[PDB]
Order: C-alpha cells, then structure tokens, then sequence
C-alpha cells in the first residue's frame, strides 16, 4: 500500500509540475503579446488623433 | 489561497479581454462607416510504526490530509489552465483587427491628402 | 542635483512667458481678432510647464498648471481635453493636495457623466473612495462612493467588479457594528458565486465569514444559519470551517472559554489569522 | 513557484486594465469624430 | 444530401453572375463580387473550388491597386487550399510571406513560415524543408527579439536532428537553450531536461566521454544532481560498463512506473540499449 | 546565397537614390531609406542599418515629425544593440529624451530599464546600471506602477549589498519589507527580506545585527517562528562564542533543509571571515 500511495502522490506531483510549466510559458507569451498591443493601441490612437486634427485644421483653413 | 487568487484574477482578465474585443469591433465598424460616408460626401498506513507509539500515527494522518489537498489542487489547477488558451486565441484575433484598423486609417489620411493636390 | 534648480528656473521662465502670452492675447483679439490660436498655444505652454514641474518633483506646481490649463481650455468649449487636464490635476494633487485632487476628480466625474461615460465616472468614484479610506477615516464617504461605483458598473452589466466593491462595503460596515447589511451582502455574493465553477471554491470562505458575522446577533440564529448553509451548500460541510464553528459553539454552550481560545490558537498556528477575523473573534469572546 | 506565478498574473491584470482604459478613450474619441462628420455632412449637404 | 447540392448551386450561380458582371471602375466591383463568391464557396465547403476562386479573386485584386487586401485574400486562399493540392497553398503562402516581408512585417511572415513548415512536415515525408522553414522563422524571430518563438523552433530542430542521428546540432542547441534558461531567473525548472537530453545524445556517440559530459553538466549546475534523471542515467551508465541486459531494463522500468516516456525518448533509449 | 549580395547591392542603390533625391534640394527619400535599412536587416547586415535608420529619422524629424522619429530611433538602437552597444545606447537615450519631451514616461522608463540591462550584461559598469534603474523606478513611481518599482528597488538593493555599503541595502530592504507586510498575498515573503537585512547588519557589526533582528521579530511576529530567525540566533551565538564549528554545522544543516542562493553563501563567507 505504501508503494501505491507514494507512487500516486509522485505522479500527481509530476502532472502538476509539467502542466504548471506549460501554463507559465503560455502566460509569458500572453504577457508579451499584451505588452505589444499596449504600444500598438497607443500608436494607433495617437496617429488617428493627429490625422483628425489635420483634417480639422485643413477644413477650417478652407472654410 | 494563492491558487484561488490566481483563478479570480484570470477570470477578471478574461472578462476585460472580452470587453476590449467588443470595443475594438465597435471601433472598426464605426471607422468603416465614417470612411464610407466621407468618401460618399464627394490508505491502511503510510509508515511501518516500528515501535507503534502516537508519533507514528500523527505523521500518517498528516500525510493523509496532505494527499487529499493535493488531489483537490490538481483538478482546480487544470480548470484554471483551460482559461488561458481561450484568452490567448481572443488576444491574437484582436491583434489583426486593430492592426488592420490602424493601416486603414493611415491610408485613408494619405488618400484625403492626395486628392487635394 | 542640477535637475531641481534647472527645472525650477526653466519652468518659472516658461510659466511667466505663458502668463505674458495670455495677457497679450486679449489685446491681440481686440485689435485683430486672431481667434483661438493664441489660447491654444498658451495652453500648450501651460501643459509643458505642468510636465516639467512633474519631472521637477514639484507636484503642487504641476497640479496648479494642469488646473489652469483645464480652466482655460474649458473656456474654449473643449470639454473633453478640459476633463483630461482635470483628471491629470486630480492624479497630480492626489499626493500633494488631497482636497484639491478630490474636487478635480469630482469635476472630471461631472464632465464625463454629462456625456454618459459611466465607466470613467465609476473609476473616478472608486479612486475617490480609495483616497478617502486610505487617508481619511471618513468611512461614510468611502462607502457612498463605493456604492455609487457599484451601481454604475451594475448599470453597465459588468459583473465581477461590483461584487468586490459590495464585499468591501459589507466588511467595512460589519467593522462599523452594522451586521444585517454585512450578512445580506455576503449571502448575496455567496449565492451569486456558487454556480461559478471557478469561484465556487472561494464561495465557502464567504459563507464562513457570513456565519461568523451572524454569531454576534445571537447563538440560536447562528446555529440555524450554520444548518441552512450546510444544507444549501453541502460541499461547505467538508471544509474545516464547519468543524471550527461547531467546536466554538460547543465551547460557548458550557461557558468553556478555555476550549474556545485553545481552538482559536490552534487554528491560528495552522494558518495566521487576519485583523478582521481576530477582532470579530475577540469581540465575540467578551460574552 | 506558485507564489512566483501569482505576481505574473497580477501584472497581466494591471496591464490589461491600462490597455482597456486607453481603448475606452480611443473609442469615445472615434464616436465623437463620427458624430462630428455626420453633422458636417448633413449641414453642408 | 440536399444542403450540399443547394449550397453548390447557389455559389456556382453567384460565380456565374460575377463573371457576367465583370465581363460586361468595374475592377473594384468585380473584385468585391468575386470575394463574395469565394466566401459562398467556402460556406458551401467545396475546398478545391473554394480555393481556386479565392486565388483567382486574389489575383484580380492584385490587378487592383492594393496590398493588404491582396495579402488577406492570399492567406484566405492558402487556408482554403490547406485541404487541397499542397503545392498551390505553399506557393500562395510564400507569395504572401514575401509581400509581408517587403513591407517590413516580419512577425506575420514568421508565423506563416511556421505554418508552411508545419504542413510540409505533417503531410509529406520531406522533413528538411520544414527544418529550413523553421530555422528561417527562428532567425527572423530572434532578429525581432522574440525569445519564446526562437526557443520553440530551436527545440524542435534540435529534436528532429537528434532523431535523424545528427546529434551534434541537437546537443549544441540543447545546451545553448538550457544555459540561456538558467541565466534567466525563470525557466530554470526545464533546464535539467535539456541537459539530460544532451547527455543522452552524446552517449549515443560513445560511453567513456559520457562520464565527462555528465561531470561537466553537474559542476556547471549543481542542482541537477537532485534530478531523478541524473540517478537514472548514472545507473544506466554504470550498468552499461558491463554487458548485462537486466540492469538497465530494471532501471528504466522502475523510472517508468511514475510517468510514461515519450515515443522519441523510448525509441532513443532502445536504440542505445540494443547496441 | 543570392540574398546577401542582391540585398546589399539593392540597399546601396536605394541609398544612392535617396542621396540624389535630397541633393535636388522629401518623404519619398525617407521611405526609400527605411526600405533600404529593412533590406539591410534582412541581409543580416545589422551594421549600417542603424545608420540608415538614424539618417531617415533625422530627415523626417527635420519636418517636425516626432512619433515616427522616436520609433525609428528606438529601432536603430535595437539594431545596433548587438552590433554596437554604445551607439544603440546613444540612440535609446535620444529616444528617451524625445519621449520625455512628449511626456510618455512609461516608454522612457522601459528604455531606461533596457539601457541598464545592456550596461550590466555586456559592459562592466554598475554605477550606470544603478542610476538608470533608479531613474526608471522614479519614472514608474510617477506612474504609480508598484510592482515594477518594487522589482527595480530589489535590484538596486541587491547591487548595493553585493558591492556598495550596507546602508542603502538596509534602507531599501526595510522599506520593501514594510510595504510588503500589508499585502495579504506578499506578506509571507517579508521574512526573507528581514533576514537579508539582519545579514547586512551582521556584515556591519554583530551587536547591530542582534538588535535589528530582535526589533524585526517584535515587528513581524511570524519572523519569530521562521526558521531564518532560529538559524540567525544560532549563528549569532556561534559568532559571539568565536566558535566556527557551530557556524559551519548550522550552515550545513540549513543547506540540507534548503539550498543556497549563492548570495547568502557570499554573505555567510563574509561573516565567517571576521570571526577571527
């Protein structure tokens, strides 16, 4: 009975370990992607703001 | 406790990710409409107790409890794991959308600046 | 270092130049009708001065410059950028002048909610409540702002965020010696959380806390609530919390305070206790 | 390692919150621009 | 089934109408209607015809002044052809990759490179083509500071080379990635595996220098001693000193009771043991 | 393969075309130069690609462009990062200045962190790395990023305890422990920090270490029950008795229970050396 229970506990430990490294690697990739989109959206909003400001100034100059 | 906190924080992250995806879709639709309009404008024991004694009992009991807790943890962990995959996919899918949006607006501006002269 | 003196001097010069520019703007408008370009240029200079002051670590000057820019641009019928500058002033004065930050955030809330942007108003309300609780002991203002933010988020159908605010309000209320509200809020959150696979595991904790909150009212209702929680959420019976409450109730039934404190000490040794639970248990033990 | 993972989760949460706030600002401004364009086209036409 | 025939007939009719309209300024409308027809095929799920229509519409759009739309149509055509002649999908995806790279968008190009390598390796037997594509994608990702994607590609190529009996590149990549992970505060948990694999591969070369390799790994990473892999491998080496079959079989059976070994690991262990 | 020579020649031709176009005297020249730099990057010619990016950024900035100029400068710095760390650092500094002028403190702080990392890993300089990390920490604290600030402060304290005087280390470690005590999830780790503080005080003097560890034990009740507190008390007894054998035995026992970071080993070596 000692062998069975110890082996089962160690197998659970191994499953936990491998799953947690897999999920940690995926979480690192997700965090990098989120950091990327942060600057992506910042650049997008800044550029659209600048373009619409250019449109406003141009139309007001013409009228 | 750390496991439970991890679960709740991941759930919050997923909800916010869904909300931002909805916002991105609305942004894309509104930008397309505006561009079109503007263009149209134009277990029995754990250790053999060699001397019996209470000590050999207590440790065994402790181990029992440990094992049980670990058991629970396993399943909980797996559940927590599942979420990430979905979130990841969603994130990737929004990337493209946003990028396209940006590109579009860029070219749109250039267009609006090339017919003038 | 050079940063302090250099930034102070250059920011003072830039602010004086902006002041002179705005002083001459009236004459320029009267004599030529230049429009609003001068005011926009002055606002840009003021924002630059605020940025330099922020880098200069002189938070008060940066906040004042942001407030001036917000006022001047609000005079220009641009409420969005005025609200942006007001939020900047609120988050700059937060540490230097808490009251000034409070009114700045209130003005930003008013301007935003005028447009129906309830999420930003709720975030500002949460910020105000957090500042009130952290700095002042005016619990009532924090509770009011938390409730308003929770209502705002509920109106947006954004679940999982109003729950935490309601839980915080209920805990602080229970600390304020009002238990009916705390019992109701904890029970509501628990019943909202049972069906959730992810949160179900934490649900038991909520139940436990609620049962402890009902302990002060009277022993009989405490036993009844223990029975109701055990029958409605059978999984809760597995947790050590039920055993702990049963032992505590048994100890109280015979005025056996020594067993009560022994059990509390053993549980604390197993896992360190929190201030709220410690205070609740000590207050119960007085009887 | 559990304790270490918790911090990564918290960092992800906070950066998600910041990104959401920026997106809210962007979408609000885009909506305002759409309204302004509609007003301009309707009145000029 | 009635549904399949109905969808096929609807989409064929839409393509016929699109052809009539384009045959009759007109370029934009023709491209739009052709895109709609390709979508109608895809919904009808005629993979060959759907892909053919998709690439034809993409070419017509290429005739029109646009780049992003061309790339989107190309990736759609590649996805459609995924279940058709692999050569056409590979060609279209290569063209899309080239267009993206010329625009400076290296990340999506690397993703498409990974996809084409995956399809080439899984469908056909030629592994070297997938190895080359994966290495190109890894180099691009490394140039873009993408450590994770480069790490994954390096691991895959090292494993493939080890399977192909070119153990030198496998051990080099394994050691480099292991030391890189060791340098970072995180990723240490996996380093052991890399080291172990490297050792095994070098053991395939000989036995006398395997002792030196494991001693180097140990002195480089003392904690590696605590790994059960080290105990298994040292017992295997000690048994290998004598031409006895029982010892290493017993060691591997005892280790295997906990977790099942992967196909590659078992096939390498049998290869080393049998000779 | 044909890639190397073909892309190199095409980049030379594009550079010549841009030079001729500017000689006529404009965005077309900047676009051509950017494409040439990208092709150089493809050809693995990391060098002279950062130069092309810098030239394009200067040309585009001449007409008041700042966003794309900053992005291209950062890209040039990244390109030179491996080829020439110093010029990459200079480009990153220029980008940081531009961002700070615009007020993007997050980008400036991230670039400061990158500068400190490159300084510490490739070059040998701790003062520059410490200064840049502290600047990034101040920038982020202006942005109220607590986690990044705590990590940077931990790095600064580690460097200071490794080489600098222990006063900075004790101050930062005490601040970090006090901040972490209130956090429910992060409270348990505070013990570690406290232990480190005690070690630093022992590196200064034994009496200071004993007084500080007693004060911490009063401050942090769990610290009393921590194995670190018991080990520290036993070590203090051994050092006070000038008994090195107790020191070695306790260190071996602690190693048996748990491994050593190789930093605690250095501090313990320093403490053992002064037993005399």
């Amino acid at each position: 009975t000692r062998h069975s229970e110890i082996i089962k506990l160690e197998n659970s430990i191994r499953e936990l370990h491998d799953m947690f490294m897999d999920m940690a690697m995926l979480v690192e990739s997700q965090g990098e992607m989120i950091d990327r989109i942060e600057y992506n959206v910042e650049h997008a909003v800044d550029y659209v703001e600048r373009a619409v400001s250019d449109t406003k100034k141009a139309v007001k100059y013409q009228s | 406790d750390a496991g439970i906190r991890t679960l709740v924080m991941l759930d919050e992250q997923g909800e916010q990710l869904e909300r931002i995806e909805e916002g991105m879709d609305q942004i894309n639709k509104d930008m397309k409409e505006a561009e079109k309009n503007l263009t149209d404008l134009g277990s029995g024991g754990f250790i053999r107790r060699v001397t019996n004694d209470a000590r050999e009992n207590e440790m065994d009991e402790n181990l029992e409890q440990v094992s049980g807790i670990i058991g629970n943890l396993r399943h909980m962990a797996l559940d927590m794991g599942n979420e990430i995959d979905t979130q990841n996919r969603q994130i990737d899918r929004i990337m493209e959308k946003a990028d396209s949006n940006k590109t579009r607006i860029d070219e749109a501006n250039q267009r609006a600046t090339k017919m003038l002269g | 270092g050079m940063d302090t003196s250099g930034k102070q001097a250059e920011a003072m010069a830039l602010l004086a130049e902006a002041e002179r520019k705005v002083k001459n703007s009236q004459s320029f408008f009267s004599g030529l009708f230049g429009g609003s370009s001068k005011i926009e240029e002055a606002c840009e200079i003021y924002a630059r001065a605020a940025n330099m002051f922020k880098m200069a670590k002189n938070w008060s000057a940066a906040g004042n410059a942001f407030c001036q820019a917000a006022q001047l641009h609000l005079q220009l019928q641009s409420k969005h950028d005025a609200a942006t500058c007001f939020v900047d002033a609120g988050n700059a004065f937060k540490k230097a002048d808490p009251q000034e930050a409070i009114n700045c955030l209130m003005r930003a809330i008013e301007i935003y909610t005028d447009m129906g942007r309830f999420t930003i108003a709720a975030k500002h309300h949460i910020s105000i409540a957090e500042i009130y609780e952290t700095e002042l002991v005016d619990v009532e203002k924090a509770i009011a702002h938390y409730e308003q933010s929770a209502d705002y988020y509920k109106g947006e159908e954004s679940n999982s965020s109003a729950n935490k605010c309601l839980l915080k309000v209920a805990g602080y209320a229970a600390q304020l010696e009002q238990y009916q509200k705390a019992i109701d809020i904890y029970e509501q959150v628990g019943t909202s959380a049972m069906d959730s696979p992810l949160l179900k595991y934490s649900a038991k904790d909520y139940f436990f806390k609620a049962a402890l909150c009902h302990f002060c009212i009277d022993m009989l209702n405490a036993k009844l609530a223990v029975q109701k929680y055990e029958e409605l959420f059978p999984a809760f019976s597995d947790s050590r919390e039920c055993k702990l409450m049963k032992k505590l109730l048994e100890a109280h039934e015979e005025q056996n305070v020594d067993s009560y404190t022994e059990s509390v000490k053993e549980y604390d040794s197993i896992s360190r206790l929190d201030q709220w639970l410690t205070t609740m248990l000590l207050r119960i033990k007085k009887t």
